[PDB]
């Protein structure tokens, strides 16, 4: 990994994060909370 | 444009460019149009219904069908402001990832240009998210777009990823680029207009 | 070992219970047509048999 300015950097490309749980409609801002609280929706 | 406000609509699409970007003035034609094919319109309420079992977030169109995500789409500023959060959620990273393009028209905005310099490389995403992170029901931000610094030298630029550029020339307010230089090599070379 | 009378007043316990049965597939148009279509909503249901 070189340092040069010209490197094209690309931001990712999928926000990090965001509340897109699949049934629990609550989001930890953490990725292991986030899969965690469907554990803790219902079985 | 001299009062700082543009005419015309704004646009979302991801262009990769390396040579000159002028957002303003649009040397090409617009992408589409309202109404064009297979550009559809969001609804009231921008809402998103999400699939299971692995398929995509489809969003409910302007005749409250499920339409998905991917493709065109064109966005009404006031469903903007009552559903951003389903924008910068789901259909946003479709416009990053290069496979959405939309127009968010709102017919009449103040604007704001943040100049760079291009042999430097930058990504007009948190730019753009800042943007869209400011947007109440209330009102919205003005439209900030990058332009850059017009070089006098023909210089080595990187390549840079922009998003937003307008459908009409708002560039009234350009009155020169380069007033003290023999000429503009690499930048918007608008000359002095008699 | 269940009694006869006993399972006779559960089964229809149920058959009251699955009188009252809304689908909640269909609470989005119960709140969107309720609210006067002022204001929708999306709520994801898991289909179980």
């Amino acid at each position: 990994v070189v340092s040069d300015p010209q490197s094209m950097k690309v931001t990712p490309i999928v926000n990090p994060s965001s509340y897109v749980c699949n049934v629990c409609n609550a989001r930890f801002s953490t990725m292991s909370a986030l899969s965690e609280h469907l554990r803790s929706d219902h079985r | 444009n001299l009062f700082n406000v543009a005419r015309g609509n704004l646009y979302l699409v991801q262009t990769a460019t390396n040579g000159n970007w002028s957002p303003m003035a649009p040397v090409a034609a617009p992408p589409f149009v309202r109404g064009g094919p297979n550009v559809r319109v969001v609804g009231r309420f921008g809402t998103i219904v999400p699939r299971p079992n692995g398929l995509e977030p489809q969003l409910i169109d302007d005749g409250n069908v499920p339409r998905d995500i991917a493709g065109d789409w064109v966005y009404p500023s006031d469903v903007l402001q009552v559903s951003v959060a389903v924008f910068r959620d789901y259909v946003w990273p479709m416009v990053k990832a290069g496979r959405t393009r939309v127009l968010v028209e709102l017919g009449h905005y103040v604007y704001t240009l943040h100049y760079y310099d291009p042999q430097i490389s930058l990504d007009e995403a948190p730019i753009l998210e800042e943007w869209l992170s400011k947007i109440n029901p209330a009102g919205i931000p003005p439209v900030p777009f990058c332009i850059p610094i017009p070089q006098v030298y023909p210089c080595i630029t990187a390549r840079r990823v922009h998003y937003a550029f307008t459908s009409e020339n708002n560039n009234d307010s350009l009155f020169s680029t380069n007033a003290a230089s023999i000429d503009t090599a690499f930048g918007e070379n608008a000359a002095v207009s008699p | 070992l269940c009694d006869a009378l006993t399972l006779h007043i559960r089964e229809t316990y149920i058959m009251l219970l699955r009188s009252m049965h809304q689908d909640p597939t269909q609470i989005v148009q119960i709140v969107n047509e309720c609210a006067n279509n002022l204001l929708n909503s999306t709520i994801p249901i898991s289909l179980r048999p």
